[PDB]
């Protein structure tokens, strides 16, 4: 048994597309909140200097934004599966999307 | 500054150092115009490192022409 | 921990802290655990050599 | 054929401590090209070898284009022999490594796309090497069935009837002879933002394919340097004002032979000529400068739009079904700078950072003094994953490299089985990916 | 100085009275220095120390 | 001249005499297998520096990052054995304690 | 007290420890001193020469 | 002693077996005032020390001004 007896049901769309995956996730949280929204975008600019996306962005510093996926790949093989994680498995429902 | 980058420190006044050359001339046909006077020094500077580079490129091509056959094989004789 | 004297009264005990893992005493924590530990900080981190 | 002796030797140069930034300038001023490269071809003879007696490590790991100059070009009595060694087993693995994603590659096609655009993650061409110096933008619109998008600043850029407006091509320096005048006459007239004129030579068959720019890019230059690497971008004018206006350059009698160090003044040619401790010939920095002609202006970032995939065109968003990525105009990977000549490399060069591979924030450390205190006002900065990027710049969830990407390039050996971890790793996850590995028991 | 104060006790030098040469021997002692707190702890019982 | 006498390095003992040698003259002045000697220690001593930052994660608590309360020599807290240059109101500005 | 003044680009404290506390002990099996230096003496030498 | 270190043995009256010398006298410009007379050579001593700094230091700026253009290429036409 290997996959290429697997493939016949691998190779479905139904594995392929985050609009059931969007449903299920919604209907048991009504609304979480957005919160440090920091590369969920690209943002265009009429610059063409460089350091007006240098010394614009750099100049002034909160307590610096970390998201999802980058605290994602810094957690070893268990603290993900140990309960005291939400925010890191909440958001992973099926490994092909993010 | 926040908008280019730090000036790189060369020392001022090539001309004054030395004129005695065909290209310091090129530099007084460039015209001020809107600049001011210490702003004029400026882009004059950046037009002398343009007449470099025209300069040596021409002489370069003069000497990767490569050498001729009728003007060396005369030379040849002796 | 240590002794504390009280000149002129009666003394009791007070007490540090030990900061790091070394100041722990090599008896009851020998070198030989000691480095078995920079060897499982080494292919976990994964510092070169 | 790449040995782990020779791994190593590019570990060796991926953390100079003195790497001379002399040599740094030079990869800046020919920009790939053929041309230009015959004009300094006794320079990095001068350089490699000088760099190569007084210590044991090898110059211009850095870009694609200087790499393959000194491979095909230069291979006789101008080197050290045993540094040619290093670059013969180079280029001559790098073409074995394209080999292996062929015999896994299907040999049918579709309809117009077979599948070797499809599976192979690399060898697909809308991966666009991250640095560029010839126009592969037209190459895209040209041939796929892909609706491309080229955002630069404002305005778009989808059909290419429009190669005129957008994208100036500046081909030979012969052939640029009238037309000299004019070049720098949009200069001084013309202010570099809200410009959108992008200055690059053109395009060549002969000269590239997306693979083998690719490989050295995106698979050696972060795993066998462990991931510390930046963008820099350069100002141009300020460079040969470093280079024109010396006095023994500009000046009269003083011979082909007549070493500059001999010559010098007070300037930045003393703090950069003594970091590598060259002695080029008057006639080598005079031929530096009439490359300075057919030099582009600014070092210009751009963004990269296209379409998933077709296997995996289902998402949630319209954005959903689009993923982009940047190519640099114009500059170039960047290696930590010297502590000597510092002082000298602020006035020269800066850092911009892009993407996983190459937004490394202990090599951008050295050239900025509020990144310099960018990273110790915050410490958690230094890893290159928690690094953060200016959002006018790449967002991490709109690229094909993510963030696990260069987490697992900062923790990598320097084995050979590393390097083909990466050539594995670049594969589609994909459903019509998944028939090309049954065949094969992977 | 009084060695009931500082940041490192007599264990710690008392390794290096009797150290090897080897480079584990170097990373057992970047792993010596570690501050034995509460909110250590979960630092290092996330990687497996 | 010590390198000719001796099969054996010089200036050890200091951090600042050391990053001089590991920066400047990267020639042959002094012989070339004398030269990697310097650079095996800070050619990797940022290497060693790099594989604290593996456990120390990203996290702040307040406006203390993890890196100064885990990781003992990242600390400012603790300082090196010598300082030529004012560390003092370097602690001084970016404390929260009464140090 | 006599200190060259700072410049945040020439140092870290991170750096510098990892010098003094790890190579350091282990190198020289902990047998190392520190010194007291007295410079119009030290000096002198080479000036009145 | 208990309170200095132990003085190096270098030969004494530099100025007796040299004196042809400009810093000679601007030994004895300083003052005695509450010193005795062999306490007031230990003293001299030391301001000798502090005229030989001062005076290559000088001469070294000098030294390292580096080349400069309008003396040196007036001379390059031979």
């Amino acid at each position: 048994f290997g996959y290429q007896n697997a493939l016949k049901s691998i190779c479905h769309p139904r594995m392929h597309n985050p609009t059931q995956s969007a449903q299920a996730l919604n209907q048991a949280f009504p609304d979480p909140d957005g919160g440090h929204g920091y590369g969920l975008r690209y943002e265009q600019t009429p610059n063409m200097n460089l350091f007006r996306t240098f010394h614009q962005y750099y100049m002034g510093k909160n307590v610096a934004f970390v998201p999802d996926v980058a605290q994602k790949a810094l957690v070893t093989t268990e603290d993900l599966l140990h309960p005291t994680s939400h925010r890191l498995l909440r958001l992973e429902v099926h490994p092909f999307f993010d | 500054s926040n908008f280019k980058v730090r000036d790189p420190v060369i020392q001022e006044r090539l001309d004054h150092d030395y004129a005695h050359h065909p290209l310091v001339a090129r530099m007084n046909t460039l015209d001020q115009g809107n600049m001011s006077q210490a702003e004029y020094l400026v882009q004059k500077r950046h037009y002398l490192v343009f007449l470099i580079a025209h300069h040596y490129y021409e002489a370069y091509l003069r000497r990767m022409g490569g050498i001729q056959r009728r003007d060396h094989l005369q030379t040849l004789r002796d | 921990f240590f002794v504390h004297p009280c000149p002129g009264a009666r003394g009791s005990y007070r007490a540090t802290h030990r900061t790091m893992v070394g100041n722990i005493p090599q008896p009851l924590a020998p070198r030989e655990f000691q480095e078995s530990r920079g060897a499982q900080f080494d292919a976990v981190t994964n510092m070169t050599h | 054929v790449i040995d782990q002796l020779t791994i190593d030797v590019i570990q060796e140069t991926a953390f100079d401590p003195a790497y001379p930034l002399f040599c740094y300038v030079i990869e800046a001023m020919i920009h790939g090209q053929e041309e230009k490269f015959v004009m300094n071809m006794p320079l990095i003879a001068l350089v490699i070898q000088t760099y190569w007696v007084n210590s044991g490590k090898l110059a211009f790991v850095n870009s694609y284009h200087m790499v393959r100059f000194i491979c095909t070009h230069m291979g006789n009595g101008s080197i050290p022999k045993e540094a040619h060694g290093h670059y013969r087993k180079i280029l001559g693995e790098l073409i074995a490594l394209e080999q292996a994603l062929l015999k896994l590659a299907g040999h049918e096609t579709v309809g117009r796309t077979p599948i070797t655009h499809l599976v192979s993650a690399l060898l697909d061409p809308h991966l666009l090497p991250p640095f560029a110096y010839h126009d592969v933008f037209t190459d895209l619109m040209q041939k796929s069935s892909r609706q491309p998008i080229i955002k630069i600043g404002d305005q778009n850029y989808d059909n290419p009837q429009n190669r005129a407006t957008f994208i100036n091509l500046r081909g030979r320096m012969e052939d640029l002879v009238n037309n000299l005048v004019n070049i720098y006459q949009t200069r001084v007239n013309e202010d570099h933002d809200e410009r959108h004129v992008l200055d690059v030579a053109p395009l060549d068959e002969n000269d590239y394919n997306p693979v083998l720019e690719k490989l050295f890019y995106y698979v050696l230059m972060p795993v066998c340097s462990n991931g510390h690497m930046c963008g820099m971008g350069v100002d141009y004018q300020n460079v040969a004002l470093t280079l024109t206006y010396n006095g023994p350059v500009f000046a009269d009698v003083v011979n082909a032979q007549d070493d500059i160090l001999l010559h010098l003044e007070n300037g930045t040619l003393k703090d950069i000529l003594q970091a590598g401790d060259i002695r080029p010939t008057v006639d080598m920095i005079r031929v530096l400068c009439t490359s300075f002609l057919t030099c582009p202006f600014v070092t210009q970032a751009a963004r990269v739009i296209t379409k998933r995939d077709p296997a995996q065109s289902f998402a949630t968003h319209e954005y959903g079904k689009d993923v982009a990525q940047t190519v640099l105009v114009n500059g170039f990977g960047a290696f930590a700078v010297a502590d000597r000549s510092r002082e000298a490399a602020e006035t020269m060069f800066y850092p911009v950072p892009f993407n996983k591979l190459y937004a490394d924030p202990l090599v951008a450390a050295t050239l900025h003094p509020l990144l310099a205190n960018y990273v110790t006002r915050l410490p958690n900065q230094r890893n290159a994953v928690v690094f953060n990027v200016p959002s006018n710049l790449m967002a991490e969830y709109e690229e094909w490299h993510k963030s696990p990407v260069a987490a697992y390039a900062a923790s990598c050996q320097a084995t050979p089985g590393a390097i083909s971890a990466m050539v594995s790793m670049h594969q589609k996850l994909s459903a019509p990916s998944f028939i090309c590995q049954a065949k094969h028991r992977m």
